[PDB]
Parts: structure tokens; C-alpha cells; sequence
């Protein structure tokens, strides 16, 4: 379960 | 667009043991597509590297004491700590991460309104905080100082006969 | 807890137009399971991403305010995130740190201190004897003297109230 995001 | 991110206050100078509250406004909602809505609080204490507090609006980091909740929706959030102690102090910041880029709240300094009033353990950290804080200056005033020499010994280096 | 670690290096002075490579070592975890961040902190204590990468180092993504002049990458072997800095700015000056927001232990470096010089004139330098410039150099020991003086009697006088409240 992802807690950040980082680019596609 | 970016998302601009609107934190208030930007001082609040607080009692220890009084409670206190931290709003962050985005001008978009942070919802993402997956459900999740990534916002982070974080505290960098002076002379400290930020330290993250909540993610995920409100789970609270496994480093952080159950002091602070996080709360909040959409373009709307809050960080309420429920009693300020002498660790809490220094500034806080809003960090959205669901648009790129992802961009910081301006931060809101917490500050004392008095050591009497401190434990020994207290005034100890308080103490040991200041050793960083005072290398970090002079490792700013060493590089400056590479600065203004760099153009003279590159005049004296200039006027070497040698080849190499 | 477990122990993670990111250490910056790399900073230091540099010139107007120049270029800067920093490196952060990541230790303590697996370093090619976690996107990465650069995020600098200026003189006026606001917070900023610079440049941000997804595990494999195929997505990245830039801000305006320096897209096209740093670029952000990786070597997963190597356990090292990188950020190289070119066409510097007087706006670039400012302290540098590493981190990786995916990591549920939290993960910031202590951060690596960039400084753009003045990028002024010193032409007028070259018909100067070698004596007067050495003369002109060691100048500047006295004054930075002065400056590291002034920080230690600084944090002597923050030091003293709490030393004595500890007693």
C-alpha cells in the first residue's frame, strides 16, 4: 500500500 | 497548474502544555485517482533535517509521538498537536504529494511565549540541539570564503611559468 | 527501529553558469524498492522538490523553476542517488537534502550546502603583482577569523542561560 507517489 | 498550498499560521507562539493547531489549504483537492489522498506533515526542529510527522492525512509515523493527529478532506487540512511540549517546537510544513509538482505549505514557526519551568531532560536536548546549529554556520562561512579567495588564486595561478 | 541512512555529498562553492554533481548514499534498506527525492531548502527557509525519481529511474519529473537544468538518476547497485546541477543560479544557492517519502521509517539526510558564488567582475586582478595579490588573499583570513569567532561567542551565549538552569 503505497504511502507517497513518484512519477509514471 | 501547480497546486498552491496555503498554511496558516505562519507564527504561533504557545505555552508548553497548551494545545495547538495548524490548518493547510490546497488551491486544488488532493484526491488521486487510486483513493488515496498523499498529504504529509512534517516538523524540522532548529538545526534538524525535516522530520515527517503524518502521511496519508492521518497516520501517524512510527517516529512521531501520539501528540499530533491529523485530519482533513479534499482541499482542506488540519494537524492539531494536543499538548505542546519542548520537542514540538520549530517549523512545520504541509507537503503535498498527489499533483506534480509536488509542493510544500510556507511553514508555520511554533515558539515559546521561563527555563524555570523545564525538566533537566528538557533543557539537556535543548542544549545538545545547539552543536549542529553552530557547525552548520561555520561550514556556511567556509564556503563563502571559498568564494573570495577563488578569483585571486586564480590570478596567482596565472602567473606561473611553468607548463603544467 | 531499524536503521536507514541517506548521507548528501558533493557541496560546495561553485560558479554563475557552473556545474555541481550531488550524490546521496543510501544504507540500511533496499534502496531499489523506493522512489527518491531531492527536495533544497532556501536561505528564506522555504522548502522546494527539485527533482524526483520512481524506483527504476525511468520516471522522473522536474519543476519549472529548474526543469532542463538538473537531472536526477540512479545506480541501484551502487545504493546512490544522484542530482547533477548545471547552469547555475544565484536562486540555486541553498542547502540540499536526500529522502525518500515511501519509506514508512523516516528518511531525510542531514543535507549538503550548495554556495553559487558572486559571478563579479575580477578582471582588474591580472596587471596585480603576485606579492599584492597574496597580500589581498591573506586579507581574508582575518575577516573569516572574525566570523567563525562571532558563531562560537554566539552559542556561548545561548549556552549559558541552560547551563545554568541545569544546576
Amino acid at each position: 500500500m503505497p504511502i507517497w507517489k513518484f512519477p509514471d | 497548474r501547480d497546486v498552491v498550498m496555503t498554511q496558516t499560521p505562519l507564527t504561533l507562539s504557545v505555552s508548553i502544555g497548551q494545545p495547538a493547531s495548524i490548518s493547510c489549504k490546497s488551491s486544488q483537492s488532493l484526491l488521486d485517482s487510486d483513493g488515496r489522498t498523499y498529504l504529509n506533515w512534517l516538523l524540522q526542529r532548529p538545526g534538524q533535517s525535516p522530520k515527517r510527522l503524518i502521511y496519508l492525512v492521518s497516520k501517524l509515523d512510527s517516529g512521531a509521538p501520539d501528540r499530533f493527529t491529523g485530519s482533513g478532506s479534499g482541499t482542506d487540512f488540519t494537524l492539531k498537536i494536543s499538548r505542546v511540549e519542548a520537542e514540538d517546537l520549530g517549523v512545520y510544513y504541509c507537503w503535498q504529494g498527489t499533483h506534480f509538482p509536488q509542493t510544500f505549505g510556507g511553514g508555520t514557526k511554533l515558539e515559546i511565549k521561563f527555563l524555570k519551568s523545564w525538566t533537566v531532560e528538557d533543557l539537556q536536548k535543548r542544549l545538545l540541539a545547539l552543536d549542529p546549529m553552530m557547525e552548520q554556520e561555520i561550514e556556511e562561512i567556509r564556503q563563502k570564503y571559498q568564494c573570495k579567495r577563488q578569483p585571486i588564486l586564480d590570478a596567482i595561478e596565472a602567473k606561473g611559468t611553468l607548463l603544467g | 527501529g531499524r536503521e536507514v541512512q541517506l548521507v548528501e555529498s558533493g557541496g560546495g562553492l561553485v560558479q554563475p553558469g557552473g556545474s555541481l554533481k550531488l550524490s546521496c548514499a543510501a544504507s540500511g534498506f533496499t534502496f531499489s524498492n523506493y522512489g527518491m527525492s531531492w527536495v533544497r531548502q532556501t536561505p528564506d527557509r522555504r522548502l522546494e522538490l527539485v527533482a524526483t525519481i520512481n524506483n527504476n529511474g525511468g520516471g522522473t519529473y522536474y519543476p519549472d523553476s529548474v526543469k532542463g537544468r538538473f537531472t536526477i538518476s540512479r545506480d541501484n547497485a551502487k545504493n546512490t542517488l544522484y542530482l547533477q546541477m548545471s547552469s547555475l543560479k544565484s536562486e540555486d544557492t541553498a542547502m540540499y537534502y536526500c529522502t525518500s517519502p515511501g519509506l514508512l521509517w523516516d528518511a531525510w539526510g542531514a543535507g549538503t550546502t550548495v554556495t553559487v558564488c558572486s559571478g563579479s567582475d575580477y578582471e582588474f586582478l591580472k596587471s596585480w603583482t603576485v606579492e599584492d595579490l597574496q597580500k589581498r588573499l591573506l586579507a581574508l583570513d582575518p575577516m573569516m577569523e572574525q566570523e567563525i569567532e562571532e558563531i562560537r561567542q554566539k552559542y556561548q551565549s545561548k549556552r549559558q542561560p541552560i547551563l545554568d538552569a541545569i544546576e
